[PDB]
């Protein structure tokens, strides 16, 4: 569940289509969009779970 | 080889062509000067005559090479009738192309739009629309004239819009170009001299170039206006947001003249009007015309022919006869020359007067060059000439000389910076249009834009570029920048770009070999011996050569500068940076007139249904606008006692994603100006909420 | 029948919302059946003999072009691809 969470965060910051990103294409993901649109990410409040 | 009968076919053909030439000038004269139908025909057959040369064009395609003409007139003038045109397209294409552009052209000229309250009465455009968008002060009915023409007139334009530009495309790809945008380029494209040459391409990024150098002080400007703006319409434009499209002083934004009224820096002090002395020395309008003409002789410029003096349509008799007199420089050639102008008392017509001469004398300063090689170096230098004889024909030290303008009379800088400010509406104000235009026209025209994103690059565009955002949202069934004169009648418009520099670049060295000293814009011109005969050094010279050695040999510049622009506008500069300490410079392009009462929406289809999800295209979108407005239907019935047909065209949508998340807003059904408040949507939805959500298969949460 | 207790009212918003639904089908089956996109509205779809019992007769019409009408055959079809969606936006189901 924190992990879904994690995604819908990501999903709607960034409005990208909800079947998309997954568990295990999250990082690569996160990573083009912080490199699409920097400073804007920023506003976000991930959360860590393993 | 060759050269010999290449030559001897020129020969022949300018002898062949001139008379009739001289023929079909004379009846259009005739039919100009005199509307009468009678003679239209006599001379409509007249210009297929001149068609028939159309088809010996046809004889210099087959046999003659091109890179066995070394000579540059010989070829040159090949060249210039070497293209085909159109006429390599099928002929079912051809008739096809020619009835979308006639189509296009009937469509602007006669459209009608009129009030959603007395429908009997409806409005043209160029009576009506256009005066009610000059000089209304009110929000609302500006607001309804813009939105109201372009639903009209660009929702009918755009497929035409969309046939039109494959069929050019078509046509331009067939005829060793590139895209439609590369023909249009290749006006300046000049080679085969190593050492002039200019690239089609290279332009674009010369003009990209210009454009940075303009930039702020237009944005300076921009924020001015926006102030000046606040109270004219008080809680109408934030003051960090980009300026409404309707208010703009005309229909799309091209020119900011008429908002000079609501931004006079020193509106206690009026600039100089000379019209009423005018009047008072009991002048004729014949003696101005000779006035003008001593004036354009003082400078060195060869004497005016007697045949225009002789025959000439100066002044309306004022009989039974009614024909249009709009301005126009008649050149019919072999000496014969005259002027279309209705001369009124004004400062206006005064001023008109020179640009026109100055038209003249350029197209007679070369006379002597062929028929082919009969025009301006390029689109830019003929209006610029006349550009630059009436800016320093109009100088208060001129006026002084001249005897208007009597002695008891101090020029305070006020009145300066009140008649700079009023040239930086015209000139400075149009700059970004016309450069986002063309920019729009050239990535569409070369693919980049596809055929679904033609509105959304438009207003990001015009948002990012110009600072000017849509008071409402506008979807890829419209056509907005299909409702320009020069877009739905296929014309070019870089044009208006480069002139509007050429000629500041002339006014400087022009006004540089007077030796003059104080500010650019207060230099004269007359009688100046030097300066003449340099401006003679470009006048004879046509299209001989390439405008590169033109340019040069007036400025000794290669290419086009914005410099001088920046110098004429210096002090102007100085006030508008001391007068904006509070004002924020700049604009940000995410504030939107609608968006303060929008209401967000986000879907996921995924979630609440996860397998056999329906997919979402616009007919999804329709039904939940539908929806919206039976909610609407319903809280105004069950609520405030009221029946409003409200339909899915009062339902505004913006921002759509493929998340599926978008805003929406609710207006009045007859009234795009009266929008519905956010607190009525909101109690709205929370009645009617439940079958909103059942209608989709969706519960609350997705 | 179907919802007995808290059943809403039936006016001509209810009718307005059943114009829709309809254009909607028909929308849907002409773009995806036969690859065409035309733009049916509620005022293309005619309305008559409406009655206490909740009957009425309706048809369909190009969107603009009043001479035009829909044959029965394509009507059918389009309900019939689209009856789930147009049954459950009223709350009722395939018998009310
Ligand atoms: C998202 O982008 C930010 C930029 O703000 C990344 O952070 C910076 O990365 C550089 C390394 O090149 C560091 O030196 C900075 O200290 C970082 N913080 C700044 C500039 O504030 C950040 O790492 C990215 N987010 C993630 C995925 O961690
Ligand atoms: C436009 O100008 C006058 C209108 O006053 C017209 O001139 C006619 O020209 C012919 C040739 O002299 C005369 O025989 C007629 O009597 C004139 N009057 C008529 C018939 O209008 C004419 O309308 C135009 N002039 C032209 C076409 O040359
Ligand atoms: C290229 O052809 C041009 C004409 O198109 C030639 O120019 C003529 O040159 C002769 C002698 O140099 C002069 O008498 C003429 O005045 C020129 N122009 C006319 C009216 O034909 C020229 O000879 C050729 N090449 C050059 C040197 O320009
Ligand atoms: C302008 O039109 C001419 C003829 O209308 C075109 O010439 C054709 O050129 C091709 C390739 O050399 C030949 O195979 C054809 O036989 C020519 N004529 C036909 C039948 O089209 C040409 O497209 C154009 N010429 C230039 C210089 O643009
Ligand atoms: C242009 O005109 C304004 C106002 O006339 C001038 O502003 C000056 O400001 C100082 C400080 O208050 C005052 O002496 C006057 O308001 C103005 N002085 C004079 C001599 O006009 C401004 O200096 C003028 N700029 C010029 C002539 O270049
Ligand atoms: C510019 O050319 C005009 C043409 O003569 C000159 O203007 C006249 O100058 C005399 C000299 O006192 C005045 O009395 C006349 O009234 C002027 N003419 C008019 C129509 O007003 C002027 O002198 C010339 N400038 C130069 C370089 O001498
Ligand atoms: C409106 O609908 C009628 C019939 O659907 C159309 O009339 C037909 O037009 C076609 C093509 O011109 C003819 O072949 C038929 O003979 C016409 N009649 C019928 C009954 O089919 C009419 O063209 C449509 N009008 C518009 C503007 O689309
Ligand atoms: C999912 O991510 C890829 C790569 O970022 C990109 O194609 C797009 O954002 C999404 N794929 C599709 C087909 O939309
Ligand atoms: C031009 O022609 C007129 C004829 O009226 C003459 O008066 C004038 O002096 C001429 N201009 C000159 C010679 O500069």
């Amino acid at each position: 569940d924190c992990f879904s969470t994690n995604i819908l965060t990501l999903i709607n910051g960034f409005d990208l289509p909800e079947g998309n990103v997954t568990q295990e294409n999250f990082v690569d993901m996160q990573q083009r969009c912080n490199a699409s649109d920097p400073a804007a990410y920023a506003q976000l409040v991930f959360q860590t779970c393993d | 080889t060759i050269e010999e009968q290449a030559k001897t076919f020129l020969d022949k053909f300018n002898h062949e062509a001139e008379d009739l030439f001289y023929q079909s000038s004379l009846a259009s004269w005739n039919y100009n000067t005199n509307i009468t139908e009678e003679n239209v025909q006599n001379m409509n057959n007249a210009g297929d005559k001149w068609s028939a040369f159309l088809k010996e064009q046809s004889t210099l395609a087959q046999m003659y090479p091109l890179q066995e003409i070394q000579n540059l007139t010989v070829k040159l003038q090949l060249q210039a009738l070497q293209q085909n045109g159109s006429s390599v397209l099928s002929e079912d294409k051809s008739k096809r192309l020619n009835t979308i552009l006639n189509t296009m052209s009937t469509i602007y000229s006669t459209g009608k739009v009129c009030n959603p309250d007395n429908p009997q009465e409806c409005l043209l455009l160029e009576p009506g629309l256009n005066e009610i968008m000059a000089n209304s002060l009110d929000y609302n009915e500006r607001l309804w004239a813009w939105e109201s023409w372009r639903s009209e007139v660009g929702k009918q334009l755009r497929p035409l819009y969309e046939e039109y530009v494959v069929l050019k495309n078509e046509m331009a790809r067939a005829n060793h170009y590139e895209d439609y945008g590369d023909y249009w380029r290749g006006d300046y494209e000049v080679n085969g001299v190593d050492g002039y040459d200019y690239s089609r391409g290279q332009l674009i990024e010369d003009v990209e170039h210009t454009f940075e150098e303009i930039k702020p002080l237009y944005e300076h400007l921009h924020a001015y206006v926006r102030a000046k703006l606040m109270n004219a319409y008080p809680s109408y434009i934030s003051p960090i947001g980009c300026l409404p499209a309707h208010l703009l002083g005309d229909m799309w934004g091209r020119f900011w003249t008429n908002l000079y009224s609501l931004t006079v820096p020193f509106g206690q002090k009026p600039n100089i009007d000379v019209t009423d002395a005018m009047v008072d020395q009991a002048w004729d309008a014949q003696r101005i015309f000779k006035e003008a003409e001593k004036f354009f002789v003082s400078v060195g410029l060869p004497n005016m022919t007697q045949g225009f003096w002789e025959n000439s349509m100066l002044t309306d008799p004022g009989n039974v006869q009614k024909a249009v007199c709009h301005p126009t420089a008649w050149d019919l050639g072999k000496g014969d020359f005259r002027i279309l102008m209705c001369t009124k008392v004004t400062m206006d017509d005064f001023l008109t007067a020179h640009h026109e001469m100055g038209h003249i004398q350029y197209d007679m300063a070369y006379a002597a060059q062929p028929f082919l090689l009969r025009n301006g170096a390029n689109e830019g230098f003929h209006e610029a000439v006349g550009e630059i004889m009436s800016l320093s024909a109009a100088t208060p030290k001129h006026l002084k000389s001249i005897g208007l303008l009597s002695p008891d009379f101090q020029e305070d800088n006020e009145t300066e910076i009140n008649f700079l400010l009023k040239q930086a509406l015209t000139i400075v104000g149009t700059l970004p249009f016309t450069y986002m235009l063309e920019k729009w026209r050239w990535m569409v025209f070369k693919g980049e834009i596809p055929k679904d994103q033609w509105m959304k690059k438009w207003w990001e565009m015009k948002r990012e570029i110009v600072g000017v955002v849509e008071p409402v949202p506008h979807d890829e069934t419209y056509c907005d920048p299909a409702s320009l004169f020069h877009v739905s009648n296929d014309y070019s418009f870089i044009r208006y770009y480069t002139r509007t520099l050429y000629q500041f670049q002339f006014q400087e060295a022009l006004c540089q070999a007077a030796k003059h000293e104080g500010p650019l814009h207060k230099c004269d011109i007359s009688n100046s011996t030097e300066a003449g005969q340099k401006l003679f050094n470009m006048l004879r010279l046509g299209k001989s050569e390439p405008w590169t050695l033109a340019l040069e040999n007036v400025v000794g510049a290669k290419n086009m500068n914005v410099r001088p622009l920046l110098n004429y506008f210096e002090p102007l500069f100085t006030w508008l940076k001391d007068q904006n300490k509070n004002s924020f410079v700049g604009w940000s392009t995410d504030w939107s007139p609608y968006a303060d009462q929008s209401i967000k929406v986000r879907i996921s289809l995924k979630s609440a249904l996860g397998d056999k999800a329906y997919e979402w295209n616009d007919n999804e979108m329709y039904l939940f606008r539908s929806s919206v407005a039976y909610a609407m239907r319903q809280y105004f019935l069950k609520v405030k006692n009221q029946m409003i047909l409200f339909g899915e065209e009062d339902v505004r949508v913006a921002n759509l994603k493929p998340r599926i998340s978008f805003n929406f807003f609710v207006t009045a059904p007859k009234n795009v100006s009266d929008i519905i408040p956010r607190t009525e949507v909101e109690k709205a939805i929370r009645m009617s909420r439940s079958r909103i959500n059942d209608a989709f298969r969706l519960n609350d949460n997705s």
